[PDB]
């Protein structure tokens, strides 16, 4: 049973109660002190959920979602889509299945609770996630030239050149997505965002799905098991590392090595 | 080259129907070695390819230079006439077909209009006295065009009354996506002509289906979709090979062998640096397309069948079928703003169907939506224009600029026939195919009212600079050269697409279907693909 | 080495009358340019002369002016690489700018550049802009 702290309103109570007891956002959210239990010294300060990472989400300006406006905290946990943010993996499922049913009130209720949660600063974190600014495009039409004649990719070695083959038909050349905000600008993007770029390999290597409001959006699978188009873990890296460089957070890198450990489920 | 290959069922060719097939065989516990001549292509390759291609081979309908022809197994390009399919004949033109070699086949370029033929297009000659029957009916093939429809993901007007239009049991398994700019004008355009536009069956996804993305108007489906929002053949290639089917690229089938029985043995294939491989198997398959099969079939001819392998009807080669085009270019008065949209989202489909078919050919009218904005600038340059002008002239010329195509239903006419070419061979010594094609005076009758019609459709539209081809053009459907029947001394295979001189042979493609129809022929070759599948299953299990 | 594509850049900011041209799609045109023609550096210096001579004010005084001149064809061969991308007209020329080529920009705004998504999967439904509003860039 839920105890009310008397020293907070109702909403707030009512947040924490649908935070920790009833959506569980630290079942997944807070790192497993590694005896399997939640650790209470970093409380919704982000972990690893098999090949995802659930990210920071405490009051940190820069490390968690401190500086996310309220009302983009909102639409987000609603609908799983915002301008810097968009749901995908396990967060999408745990939208799509228990937040977006929710009232509002209550989705305000977990806001409130969320803006009091004590901050979790990280090591390498000077700029929020959603707060990287965009670089010029570094592909080159005239270059791509030498490479007619070719009928796989495996002689396209360019991060550029795969980014523009693979990827910039529906996120653009630019990496600033449609201008309707179906397709998400990687530039300002959370998932591109992050020192830890887990959540961007997993984003390449099984594309995004959330339903909500009856309404299916859908970025294909680029793994081995692809239909579109399938990459290896050399390219998957190299597009990534591109896009880190030019749309994201550039004080990230990608390996191919780290590619096959988020294929691998993440660390066992 | 040592190891004979073995397999259950061995299908040669990767498009399409071979794909399905092979989908299908695994998914039921059949061991499968599907063999395809081409090479394994990657779609962002061929996009790149695309986007580097010269906008003038953007402009003009290049759908074969993003796909690179391997000299081993080279297909057909035009833009630089390749020659590699000879066409000879007075409608030479008519069958300059549009092949691709590769996993997953001449469906990596193709524009996705799954379409369902008409019950009386199975009962042709039984209800119009023209043509050819089919060896089935459309309440046979029905279940086998719906599963087909819902692997490929066909989006269909499920709400909407067509009047000729197949019978379904079933809806689409999406609802076909709102036209664009382009095709709504043009289905207002053509509603007062007395032409009822209607929304084209496509494997495209108006919602995201099969794990794929939901279809955002790249308007690039002819030659390669960038996001896999369409269907293409190599889809079910790679769900074959994820659920245990072997798939060998570069595996051009040259020789098969016949026992006593006159069953198939095995089969030879050559790889690029021609050494030969022997594959042996239980059931044979070839699904190599309507120009590659037959031409496979006579390259093939043993002691045993000397004519060529199936061939004692004398009918491999024969009665080769497609949709002779006349296409029309023109400036319409007012904007039509093609490109919103895939390439093709509607068609004229009143005269698909009548009593007229006893006398000329039933007719599919069209508008194509490819942006036009290539096309503009190539004339735009081209008409020495600079500054302002230039732009204005651009973007005038990609507003009103219209393309519009009438498709007509052939006969299966045994003069219409591919041989193997005795002036022409490949780096692998196989002999180029050579079509001898006559669209005959039933397309010449239905011709002189298409022409008629598309000039009214372009009257209509205020066109200017109206240029109508004088000449048939091809719509890249090979349909007949193995034709099916029930006689086997005029049929090569039968209502199960199993060959009548071989019990062990079946024959997955377009070649089998005994009329042309009036519509793109490739969703019932899947159908007919399928239904083979069932066949096969029943010979092995 | 800089002189040259400096000049080509402004030149061919004159003649296809859009200031914004990528500098890296210029330096590659530029190269092309040289290789098929050696004096086209020459050219360049020749058409910018007589375009700060006479004081044309756009490229339709300089190409009115130009009809009969020899220098006139570089001129249009230079309008045609940056708005078609390509130099040559066969087959096999290489294409050093799609999607950046100045003649899908007027269009832009309404109809799609095939291989780039130009918004969300149903934008289609809207109704297009008017033909005589021709897109800035
Ligand atoms: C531009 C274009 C647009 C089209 N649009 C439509 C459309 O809108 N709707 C529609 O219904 N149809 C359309 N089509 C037609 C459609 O592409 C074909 O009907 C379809 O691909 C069926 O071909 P298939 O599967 O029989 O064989 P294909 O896919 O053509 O070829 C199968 C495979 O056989 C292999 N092969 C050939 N010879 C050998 C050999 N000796 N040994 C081994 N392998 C071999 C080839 O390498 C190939 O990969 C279009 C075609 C083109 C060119
Ligand atoms: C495990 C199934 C989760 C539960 C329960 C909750 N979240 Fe989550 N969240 C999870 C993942 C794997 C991700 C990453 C998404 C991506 O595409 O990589 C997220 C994301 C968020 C975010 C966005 C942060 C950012 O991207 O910087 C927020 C604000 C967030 N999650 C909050 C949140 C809340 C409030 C939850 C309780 C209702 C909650 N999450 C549950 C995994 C899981
Ligand atoms: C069109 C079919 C796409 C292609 C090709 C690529 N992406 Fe994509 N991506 C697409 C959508 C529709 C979405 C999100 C759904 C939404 O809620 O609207 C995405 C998502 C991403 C993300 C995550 C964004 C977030 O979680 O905040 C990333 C990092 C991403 N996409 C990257 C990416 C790359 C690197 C691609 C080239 C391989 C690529 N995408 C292709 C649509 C499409
Ligand atoms: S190119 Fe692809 S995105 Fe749609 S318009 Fe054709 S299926």
């Amino acid at each position: 049973p839920y105890v009310f702290d008397h020293t907070h309103n109702d909403d707030w109570n009512r947040g924490r109660y649908l935070v920790d007891e009833l959506a569980h956002c630290g079942e997944c959210h807070t790192p497993r002190n590694f005896l399997l239990a939640p650790n209470q010294s970093a409380y919704l300060a982000g972990a690893d959920i098999g090949s995802w990472r659930a990210p920071n989400i405490t009051n940190a300006p820069q490390s968690g979602i401190g500086s996310w406006s309220d009302q983009d905290l909102f639409q987000y946990l609603k609908t799983g889509k915002t301008a810097h943010a968009r749901a995908a993996g396990p967060m999408a499922e745990a939208i799509e299945h228990s937040l977006q049913y929710l009232p509002d009130a209550d989705i305000s209720a977990i806001v409130t609770y969320l803006r009091s949660v004590p901050a979790k600063a990280e090591s390498g974190q000077t700029v929020a996630n959603f707060e990287h600014a965009g670089r010029p495009s570094s592909y080159s039409v005239a270059n791509a030239n030498s490479r007619r004649s070719n009928s796989t990719l495996t002689k396209t070695t360019d991060g550029a050149a795969l980014y523009e083959a693979v990827c910039a038909s529906c996120h653009q050349s630019d990496g600033k997505g449609s201008k309707d905000g179906y397709y998400p600008s990687l530039v300002g993007n959370t998932t591109t965002g992050q020192l830890n770029p887990n959540d961007l390999i997993a984003s390449i290597l099984y594309g995004v799905d959330r339903t909500t409001d009856n309404h299916e959006i859908l970025m294909p699978a680029f793994g081995p098991d692809s239909l579109v188009q399938p990459l290896t873990d050399e390219q998957i890296a190299t597009i990534a590392d591109y896009v880190l460089s030019h749309f994201g957070n550039a004080q990230a890198t990608v390996s191919a090595d780290a590619v096959k450990q988020v294929r691998a489920g993440g660390k066992q | 080259s040592n190891e004979t290959l073995s397999a259950d069922v061995v299908i040669i060719g990767a498009g399409i129907c071979g794909s399905l097939l092979a989908h299908k065989l695994v998914r039921n516990g059949l061991s499968v070695l599907l063999l395809d001549a081409g090479p394994r292509r990657d779609r962002s390759q061929i996009v790149e390819n695309w986007r580097n291609m010269p906008p003038d081979n953007k402009s003009q309908y290049d759908y074969a230079t993003p796909y690179p022809s391997v000299p081993w197994a080279p297909h057909t390009n035009y833009f630089p006439d390749n020659n590699y399919l000879i066409v000879k004949g007075p409608d030479r033109t008519a069958y300059k077909q549009g092949i691709i070699k590769g996993v997953g086949g001449t469906t990596w370029h193709w524009a996705a209009s799954s379409w369902r033929y008409l019950p009386n297009d199975f009962k042709l000659h039984s209800t119009y006295g023209v043509g050819r029957d089919y060896a089935m009916s459309y309440d046979e093939l029905e279940p086998y065009y719906y599963e087909a429809e819902c692997e490929m993901g066909v989006m269909g007007p499920n709400g909407e009354e067509i009047t000729p239009s197949a019978p379904r049991q079933n809806p689409w398994p999406m609802t076909s996506m709102p036209y664009g700019y382009g095709d709504r004008t043009f289905t207002e355009i053509v509603s007062k002509l007395g032409f009822s536009n209607t929304p084209v069956p496509q494997a495209r996804n108006s919602r995201p289906y099969d794990g794929r993305p939901q279809c955002c108007g790249n308007n690039n489906c002819m030659p390669i979709c960038p996001i896999g929002a369409m269907y293409n053949g190599v889809y079910a290639a790679i769900k074959a090979e994820k659920l245990g089917a072997k798939i060998i690229p570069n595996a051009v089938v040259y020789a098969m062998e016949t026992d006593a029985k006159n069953r198939i043995t095995a089969i030879s294939f050559y790889d690029p640096d021609k050494q030969s491989h022997r594959v042996v198997a239980k059931t044979f398959v070839i699904a190599a397309n309507g120009i590659e099969t037959p031409k496979l079939l006579l390259l093939a001819a043993n002691d045993r069948n000397p004519h060529g392998i199936a061939n004692s009807s004398d009918l491999v080669g024969r009665n080769m079928m497609d949709h002779p085009g006349i296409g029309m270019s023109f400036q319409s008065a007012e904007p039509i703003w093609a490109g919103g949209g895939s390439v093709q989202m509607s068609s004229i489909t009143n005269f698909r169907d009548g009593d007229f078919r006893s006398e000329y050919a039933a007719t599919q009218i069209g508008y194509n939506n490819t942006a036009q904005n290539s096309r503009a600038g190539m004339k735009a340059l081209s008409m020495g224009l600079v500054g302002k002008k230039l732009d204005e002239e651009i973007r005038r010329r990609t507003a009103h600029g219209v393309d519009i195509y009438a498709n007509h239903e052939v006969l299966p006419d045994p003069n219409n026939r591919l041989v193997l070419s005795k002036d022409y061979k490949d780096a692998l010594g196989i002999p180029h195919p050579e079509v001898t094609y006559d669209v005959g005076e039933y397309v010449r009758k239905s011709a002189a009212i298409s022409r008629q019609r598309l000039m009214d459709i372009a009257k209509a539209m205020g066109g200017t600079e109206i240029e109508m081809t004088p000449y048939f053009t091809p719509n890249n459907h090979i349909t007949g050269g193995t034709i099916m029947g029930h006689d086997p001394r005029d049929s090569v295979v039968d209502k199960w697409l199993r060959t009548h001189d071989h019990s062990n042979l079946f024959l997955a493609t377009g070649a089998t279907m005994a009329a042309s129809g009036t519509v793109n022929s490739t969703l019932t070759m899947a159908a007919l693909s399928l239904r083979a599948a069932d066949a096969i299953l029943n010979d092995l299990k | 080495n800089r002189d040259s594509i400096s000049d080509f850049m402004q030149l061919s900011a004159f003649a296809t009358g859009h200031k914004n041209l990528d500098l890296n799609i210029g330096s590659a045109l530029l190269l092309a340019f040289e290789a098929q023609k050696h004096d086209f550096s020459t050219q360049i210096k020749a058409l910018r002369e007589h375009i700060t001579k006479n004081n044309y004010q756009d490229v339709e005084a300089l190409d009115a002016a130009m009809k009969d001149d020899p220098l006139h064809p570089t001129l249009i061969q230079i309008i045609r690489a940056w708005y078609s991308g390509v130099i040559e007209d066969e087959t096999n020329a290489k294409v050093y700018a799609f999607e950046k080529a100045l003649m899908y920009q007027p269009s832009r705004d309404v109809v799609v550049i095939p291989t780039y998504a130009h918004n969300g999967p149903n934008y289609w439904v809207s109704e297009p802009a008017s033909v005589d509003v021709m897109p800035a860039f």
